């Protein structure tokens, strides 16, 4: 029984390539970022930036929902803008920025990640933090 | 762009697994830190990593008694496996990937021929 | 100017 589709707590990235999915499809990985594969952007108005990540099947080229940065730095991008006007906001922010590389260091955890196949590369779309009921999730799963 | 890594995917396992039988991913609590070094416990045993001397850091300090994961270079097996670090997280925020991690190992090896 | 929090890494 290896149609680890949905089956809890995450699932693996080899698995969805073995699959070969038709259209876009969305699992569970437990993975770790390994490098930041570009720039922070903060172009169309959100952020945006090119990570590659693993969970040990498989390397995975992904980009991150504005959503997400957006709480790792505590600022969108229009209160950015604004963090300008005033140099004690602007100085509050270059802190949210380096909290948030460090929370990128850090980061190891289950990634909601929307695969698309056609044009190769997935999207990160949430992040839970791994928690003891994922815990006996897998205890079933190897069957005790 | 800026980056280089080994082709093959990190493998989850434990320093026993690596004892009895390139790239790899394992975890443990810290044991003992100092300079490039540091001596890592999972619930398999100990094992050393090398490198660190370049790999990035949230805190400036690894400290013993931590938990962190680190994906490495496997470098000689024998008498207790040496990694090279290529990259290293630290997973001391929460209390289950110690609790998970020997298991995350075993529904991997389950799940790979 | 620059941005880019960037976490980054090459071995060997």
């Amino acid at each position: 029984i290896a149609m680890d589709l949905y089956s809890p707590p995450f699932v693996y990235l080899s698995v969805l390539m073995a699959s070969k999915p038709k259209e876009v499809t969305t699992v569970k990985v437990k993975a770790f970022i390994v490098t930041l594969t570009g720039n922070l952007s903060s172009s169309g108005g959100i952020w945006s930036i090119t990570a590659k990540v693993s969970d040990g099947t498989a390397y995975l080229d992904v980009d991150f929902v504005d959503e997400i940065l957006t709480s790792l730095i505590g600022f969108s991008v229009p209160e950015m803008k604004q963090s300008k006007k005033d140099p004690l906001q602007y100085q509050k922010f270059l802190e949210g920025l380096q909290k948030c590389q460090r929370d990128l260091i850090d980061l190891c955890c289950l990634m909601t990640i929307s695969f698309n196949p056609s044009l190769s590369k997935a999207m990160v779309l949430a992040l839970q933090d791994v928690n003891m009921e994922h815990l006996e999730n897998l205890k079933k799963r190897l069957n005790k | 762009a800026g980056v280089r890594l080994p082709r093959s995917p990190p493998l989850k396992v434990l320093a026993e697994q690596l004892r009895r039988d390139a790239a790899v991913w394992m975890q443990g609590r810290v044991v003992m830190a100092d300079r490039g070094e540091a001596r890592l416990r999972d619930p398999s045993g100990d094992f050393s990593v090398r490198g660190l001397e370049r790999v990035p850091r949230g805190r400036p300090c690894l400290v013993p008694g931590k938990y962190v994961m680190v994906m490495g270079v496997v470098q000689a097996c024998s008498p207790e496996p040496c990694l090279q670090a290529v990259k290293m997280t630290d997973l001391s925020d929460n209390p289950i990937h110690e609790s998970m991690w020997e298991l995350e190992v075993e529904d991997l090896h389950r799940n790979i021929p | 100017d620059l941005f880019s929090v960037t976490f980054d890494l090459g071995f060997c």
